[PDB]
RNA sequence: AGGUAGAUUACCUGACGUUCCCAUCUGUGUGAACAUAAUGGUACUGAUCAGGCUCUAAGCAUCUUUACUUCCGUGUUCGGAUGGGAACGGGUGUAUCCUACUUGAUAUGAACCUACC
RNA sequence: GGGGUGUCAGAAAAGUUACCACAGGGAUAACUGGCUUGUGGCAGCCAAGCGCUCAUAGCGACGUUGCUUUUUGAUCCUUCGAUGUCGGCUCUUCCUAUCCAUUUCAAGCAGAAUUGAAAAAAGGUAUGAUUGUUCACCAUUUAAUAGGGAACGUGAGCUGGGU
RNA sequence: GGCGGCACAUCUGUUACAAGAUAACGCAGGUGUCCAAAGAUGAACUCAAUGAGGACAGAAACCUCAUGUAGAAUAUAAGGG
RNA sequence: UUCCACCUGAAUAUUCCCUUAGGAAGGUCAAAGUAUUAAUAGUAUUGAUUGGUAAAGAUAAUGAUUAGGUGUCAACAUCUUGUCAAACUAUGAAUAAACAAAGAAGAAUUCUCAGUGUUAAAUACACUUCAGGAAUUUAAAUAUAAACAUACUUUGAAUCGGCCAAGUCUGGUAAGCAGGACUGGCGAUGCGGGAUGAACCGAACGUCGAGAUAAAGUGCCAAAAAGAAACAUAACGAGUACCACAAAAGGUAUUCAUUCAUAUUGACAAUAGGCACCUAUCGAAUGAAUGAGUCCUGAAAAUGGAUGGCAUUAUAAUUUCUUAACUGAUACUCGACCGUU
């Protein structure tokens, strides 16, 4: 019939297929290049980014410099390890994003050992302020740069919160001060999201309204014993218990096999049972 | 009769390579060059943006100087009767490592290997190893024995003529 | 192979080798075009080579010795007589009956009505 | 009256006689157009090393 | 085993079906606020009720494609050189260099840093 | 920086000389000669057919191979301190791709008249009206009134009709 | 020579001979402009076409899904991206 | 456009001009004057590259084009088939182009080590005579050639009308036509050979003596050959390349080879008997097709004439050979003399 396909092997024969990453629809090669372009008369001398990608569950943050081998990660913070500092529940608000931000921050500069002459602000009441880290005697701050990947940067998405905790946490991230959960408003407005001032003020709506509503969204803050008034003082011990002790953490792995392939052996084989077979029937 | 346009004649110079299109590799704008460094300008016609000359392609030639950008890149050129020196400011997506000098880099390393035994020879009393021989080229073949029980033989004539309709 | 047009050669006997040298050798000593006389001509231009008689002379070239190139450098090209080159003529290949190419071990004929 | 337009006959020969002047090797060792901050760093230490060198000539 | 970032950019692609999820990833629920558009479909944010259904990843097939290997074939063509042959046209011999298409066999990825099982 | 030279490294510029003048040129045209032969002329090979039957007595389409320099082209090699530039008259000689006479063969050759072809260039091949004409077209006569070359034969041989 | 044309300043492909240079009054074409956006940057989207569907609606109107390596578009000539 | 000898010895590219019969920058060239000299290569090899020409491809991308199947007249799909591209291409040579094969002065190692800057800070890294300094070892790292080598500096002459050949190309029917890429020549060049010839072949030149040679020749002009085998030659046939001419086609003319059939007691032609057929004699080759050489026709122009001429004809022509045969240039070897370095 008039089918007219164009999948032909004269189609294939000029097809060229693009970056592997690119055809996963993880990298954006575009803006990667911008922010691997280390100046040319710097010798080999690394360009820090901060890999910011949110799961549907965990905040995954990583320092990283790219080179011809690979990239090679200087530090990474999770936000499932959140639950050692006291938030059991809600890994990915705008509050454990800034608890995940901050963790790196302090994470990172125990590590190259500068952690105290760079401290940042730590009181909960400048939370809501711009604080971008300084020179101190005549070190300079580390210097890191913000990767979101493919995620679209709005007035209040997450990925600012994780830049936030960082330039708190004493590392220096070029930013402006008009993407963070203000940038309208005023301070309080992103200092209560901060401390999950929104993920309190649901609970104290949702069960004004409705019972079987405010269970099905909270249900497991129901169980554990979550009071939405306890949100905001939750995570200022979290903050205050990430501060003094950062240094991450330390059997034998359990693998399942999933096919193994065919040896030509088994290959060759079955065709020739296909083969005899074909006779059978015929 | 051609024009003294600036990219003239570049319908196949300039094309890109068969499924060589799109964006150019990762490593080629996160090679370190330095000052010294053996180059090859291949202009990539997808950057139009500080294109070296068509008379520069393929060339081989030495990185002089080092900038935030471009990569320095001094090649010979040849005029009515001599040869004049150029100099060129080139964006890393336009040059290339050349391989120029690696047959000559194995063999620094094979004889500075042997130099650091001989250092460790002389004093301890052994006798110290030589260097590697000089290249030569391919020589006469010395005579040899051809074993009788491992051999066969294999007659040859001139074919008689077969025609091919 | 380049140059096959213009020159023919082949490979040399040790008897063609000592007559070129004795009868048509000679040295280049100072820039001068020197005949072969003495041995304390030949001792004083290859003393440092390991070559003081034109025995050794010859031994070098013939074995192809380590001092080749400098031994072999210092010897002017032979001017020869005038021979039979061709059996047809020198305009083609000695396999087809030419003059040119490569004789093998039959430039010793050559070289015999040409010293 | 035409004329013939343009040849290259004989004009490899003629580039061959007074063949390909090479240039020298001070050409190639030239510093015009380099880095500012290499040519900067140069200079400071060229101005260092000359100090402390004419300081002792000057003791003596 | 899985996830993040990658470098090589089809041995990595495309089509027909198949296998697990124990962690992770994904799909999945909701729309009050940041924020979003004609549409909570996208993007944004809040969450965990269920699911391996698609993804993703691992494998199958005389699978198109792709990458190596022999063969094609010393065949086409080519550098040097006749007072070589032919009325032309074109085509030897000599000393040399030697593709391509095609067909047949093999493979269907290798490999780097960080966390967790 | 702008105002422009488009002949675009950038003068401020209409014709005609047949009344013409000078320095020069075969660096360059008009005539012969020379290479070429598209074009012109002539000749072959094949056989679809015509020829009442019958491709080849006589023709031969569609294709295709050559010869000639008697047309016109193409070029610019010789001649620019000059090779007298059309035709006609007079005269000699040469070519055959023969018009007649001579000797032959073939026919769709009964005779007569013819047509195709071979040997053969020793002999002959005209008179006038119109036109400067080569050419042409007429009226005759003749065995026939063939085609061409010789610096497009021939101007210290003529004529000066043309240009 | 004149008349015609511009091979006179100039760009693209080819002649052109796989470095560079490069002929003809060689071939097919092009320039004396156009743009406050058609410059710069950021974000989102994916084009031409085909298949299957939806009132008028049909070969061409608009809407939806699938396939879709650019077969579209990119001021202009051609070639590159 | 006015004397002699000796030495070196060119040009027809590129840029600009009211430029095209001419000028200036520049290239080739000459003469003077230098430097111990990171300052040799029209070459080959090994190593890593660049290219898109010759070639090749033709439902591999863009176009061109001959048909045959299968599936739902045509149409559209899909599988094959024949032929193509200077302004098409996946692939892609040979020849080429540009590097490296050890010059901050011929390597390497160890210790020590400073100023700026990069940097989060650096003991990393970058540049600084591989900053600098001192010890130890050391002349090694493809081939070939090159000290009257190499690198030049200054001043300046002439010249930019070119022409020819081709195992090359474009326009043109073609041209001893017009214009180009690479090289070699004539111009500027004589000598030996092709009879005569600017370019072809050998080979380039101070004055000579002797010898082997080159291209090419050895019946006479004309120095120098004898032998062997064949297809030629009953004809102005053949006879020294460039070169001075010949085609398509036809022949029961001739030589060789291949394939096929009949050849025996009997194949063909002939004779006799009942044009085909069968009988007897006749007794050895016969018939058919094709291919490769030679020959004949095809083959007609003007002064009388040109293998150079005379002449040859199992050559004194042609094709191939054999013989430690020969002849011959101003080129090669040896010797003598003149001049330059």
């Amino acid at each position: 019939g008039f089918l007219k396909v164009i999948k032909n092997r004269a189609y294939f024969k000029k097809y060229q297929t693009q970056f592997r990453r690119r055809r996963e629809g993880k990298t954006d090669y575009y803006a990667r290049r911008k922010m691997i372009f280390q100046d040319k008369d710097k010798f080999k001398t690394p360009k820090y980014r901060v890999v910011v990608r949110i799961t549907n569950k965990t905040v995954i943050a990583q320092i990283a410099y790219s080179e011809i081998i690979g990239d090679k990660i200087l530090c990474a913070a999770y936000s499932h390890e959140l639950p050692r500092y006291g938030v059991k529940l809600g890994l990915t608000n705008y509050a454990a994003a800034y608890c995940t931000g901050l963790l790196l921050a302090r994470r990172l500069l125990q590590k190259l050992g500068m952690d105290k002459q760079f401290v940042g602000v730590s009181d909960a009441a400048k939370l809501g302020e711009d604080y971008t880290p300084e020179e101190v005697d005549e070190r300079r701050p580390f210097k890191c740069i913000l990767d979101v990947g493919l995620a679209r940067t709005t007035t209040g998405s997450k990925v600012f919160a994780v830049l936030k905790g960082m330039c708190d946490g004493g590392v220096y991230v070029p930013h402006s001060a008009t993407r963070f959960a203000g940038a309208g408003e005023n301070e309080e407005a992103l200092r209560s999201r901060i401390l999950g001032g929104h993920v309190a003020a649901y609970m104290k709506y949702l069960s004004g309204e409705d019972a079987d509503l405010y269970k099905k969204q909270f249900g497991r803050f129901i169980a554990a014993g979550i009071a939405p008034e306890a949100l905001e003082n939750i995570y200022i011990e979290a903050h205050k218990k990430i501060r003094e002790n950062p240094a991450a953490e330390k059997k034998e792995h359990k693998k399942y096999p999933t096919s193994k392939k065919l040896t030509l052996e088994q290959r060759k084989a079955a065709i020739q049972a296909k083969l005899a077979k074909l006779a059978q029937q015929a | 009769p051609l024009s003294n346009g600036r990219n003239r004649r570049t319908r196949k110079l300039f094309k890109r390579p068969f499924r060589g299109h799109g964006l150019s590799n990762t490593s080629t704008i996160l090679h370190t060059y330095k000052v010294g460094d053996y180059v090859t300008i291949l202009c990539n016609s997808s950057i139009q943006h500080g294109l070296p000359y068509k008379a520069f392609h393929g060339k081989t030639g030495r990185v002089w100087n080092v900038n935030p950008h471009a990569i320095g890149v001094m090649v010979n050129k040849k005029v009515n009767n001599r040869i004049v020196v150029k100099r060129l400011h080139i964006s890393p997506e336009h040059i290339k490592p050349s391989g120029c000098q690696k047959d000559f880099l194995e063999r620094k390393a094979a004889v500075a290997a042997i130099r650091k035994q001989n250092i460790q020879l002389k004093k301890e009393g052994k006798p110290l190893l030589p260097l590697p021989a000089k290249r030569l080229p391919k020589q006469p073949r010395p005579a040899e024995l051809i074993k009788g029980a491992d051999i066969k033989f294999t007659t040859v004539a001139p074919l008689k003529f077969e025609e091919l309709y | 192979r380049l140059v096959d047009p213009y020159v023919t050669y082949g490979y040399p006997t040790l008897e063609t080798v000592q007559k070129l040298i004795y009868k048509r050798g000679a040295l280049k000593i100072n820039g001068n075009r020197m005949p072969i006389t003495s041995n304390c001509m030949i001792k004083k231009a290859l003393g440092d080579k390991d070559v003081v008689c034109v025995d050794d002379l010859v031994h070098e070239i013939y074995t192809v010795g380590k001092h080749f190139k400098e031994v072999n450098n210092k010897l002017a090209p032979f001017k020869l007589n005038g021979a039979k080159i061709a059996e047809k003529n020198k305009k083609i290949h000695f396999i087809l009956g030419g003059g040119f190419g490569n004789r093998e071990l039959l430039i010793n004929k050559l070289l015999a009505n040409m010293i | 009256s035409k004329d013939k337009n343009r040849s290259s006959h004989n004009q490899s020969h003629k580039a061959h006689r007074n063949g390909f002047y090479k240039p020298k090797k001070s050409a190639y060792m030239s510093t015009k157009g380099m880095n500012v901050q290499v040519l900067k760093n140069t200079k400071a230490q060229r101005k260092f090393a000359l100090a402390k060198k004419l300081e002792a000539k000057k003791a003596a």
